[PDB]
């Protein structure tokens, strides 16, 4: 209700928001109409982006698997041809919010293989996952690393499962299935929360 | 003893298995009694040395790395896989296979559950780095070979009974079964 637009968006011959409406009417057309849903976001980012850099609102954009949208995709024409990321709206959007043409704002993302579309199971880096076009869609960006547990942040997560009497295996408590479980995920916390899982 | 067919051999004469009895029976009483170096040597002549037989898993030495390091080399063969691992005395439990981590290069528990058999059995998890590299096989041929040729490098930092302990847990036997 505070944020309220700055052009007249025309969504019909019917149908139009007028210069000064609140974003909701806007965020509001897009849950009543899907057909208008897509372009319903677009117009949110827009206003987004320029209403923070009058300085009205700081702005999150925190973007997850992001290395999806400089690659490729898996959705096809009706004549059975591929379809470019670019090619989407959603995605065309999107991008524009990645470059640093605006301030009033931080930009936070995380890479993630999992979910990927042409890529193997073992990329991480940020190149590899990015490509030639993300990495320098990117760039100049802050790399931060996310590594496995460390001794002291390993056994705190064991003890929040023993807090929560989430290990029922009467070895668990013990020591020596500390260190099975060590070993068998090598901190990595993902593989430690799935075996706790059946334990 | 002399076997009976052996003992024609050397007497140059066809005897039967009723005077062959007898004649052990005669070499057990001399050797019941007092018998002298003369006696011990004559009865020599009619004891064959074959008997016996120790199966003691033959240790591989300790190498040293230009770091003054101490490691021992081993190898192992599982099906068409084939491994070689490098154990080191000291290390944090750190498995590097093909120059990579044993949680990335093997995604299935279980064999993540067979590299740690050797090191659990003798409760020593955490305590060596291994530097390993297999080719050939799949994911459990792989994993098999990687434990053998572990547990038979890991073989140098143990004592002796628990050697014999890992040999008789299996952990020092190459598995034969292969396809036809
Ligand atoms: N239906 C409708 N959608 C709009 C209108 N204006 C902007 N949009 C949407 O909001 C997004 C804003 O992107 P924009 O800054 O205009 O870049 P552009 O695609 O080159 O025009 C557009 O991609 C449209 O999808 C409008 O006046 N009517």
């Amino acid at each position: 209700n505070q944020i309220k637009v700055q052009e007249k968006y025309v969504w019909n011959k019917r149908e139009s928001t007028e210069k000064g409406s609140p974003l909701g009417e806007v965020v509001e057309q897009g849950i009543t109409r899907v057909r208008n849903a897509t372009d319903a976001v677009g117009i949110v980012l827009k206003e987004l982006k320029r209403q923070s850099s009058l300085g009205m609102f700081h702005l999150l954009v925190a973007v997850d698997g992001i290395n999806a949208l400089w690659g490729r995709t898996t959705l096809k024409r009706e004549d059975k041809s591929p379809i470019a990321p670019e090619e989407l709206a959603l995605v065309h959007n999107l991008r524009k919010m990645m470059k640093n043409d605006w301030h009033g704002g931080a930009i936070v993302s995380a890479l993630s293989q999992t979910g990927s579309l042409f890529k193997p199971r073992k990329a991480y880096l940020p190149q590899e996952l990015l490509g030639k076009e993300g990495f320098d869609a990117l760039d100049p960006f802050i790399p931060i690393l996310v590594s496995n547990y460390n001794p002291k942040e390993f056994e705190s997560c064991i003890q929040y499962y023993l807090e929560n009497n989430w290990l029922q295996h009467e070895k668990a408590p013990t020591e020596e299935g500390k260190k099975e479980l060590l070993f068998l995920s090598n901190a990595n916390p993902s593989l430690l929360e799935r075996h706790c899982a059946y334990l | 003893w002399l076997i009976k067919e052996e003992l024609e051999e050397m007497l140059v004469e066809k005897l039967s298995d009723l005077d062959y009895m007898q004649f052990i029976r005669l070499l057990e009483k001399l050797l019941t009694s007092q018998c002298g170096a003369a006696e011990e040597e004559f009865v020599q002549r009619f004891r064959r040395s074959v008997t016996l037989e120790s199966k003691k898993q033959l240790i591989e030495p300790v190498q040293y790395d230009e770091q003054g390091m101490a490691f021992s080399k081993s190898e192992g063969k599982r099906k068409t896989a084939k491994a070689e691992a490098i154990v080191y005395k000291h290390g944090s439990g750190r498995i590097k296979v093909n120059g990579i981590d044993y949680q990335l290069y093997f995604p299935i528990t279980q064999d993540r559950e067979q590299l740690m058999f050797p090191f659990h059995f003798v409760d020593r998890l955490g305590k060596h780095d291994v530097t390993c590299t297999v080719s050939g096989g799949g994911r459990s041929a792989q994993a098999g070979a990687i434990r053998l040729a572990m547990a038979k490098a890991l073989c140098s930092f143990v004592t002796e009974d628990e050697v014999e302990w890992m040999r008789q847990a299996g952990l020092l036997t190459t598995d034969p079964r292969v396809r036809e």
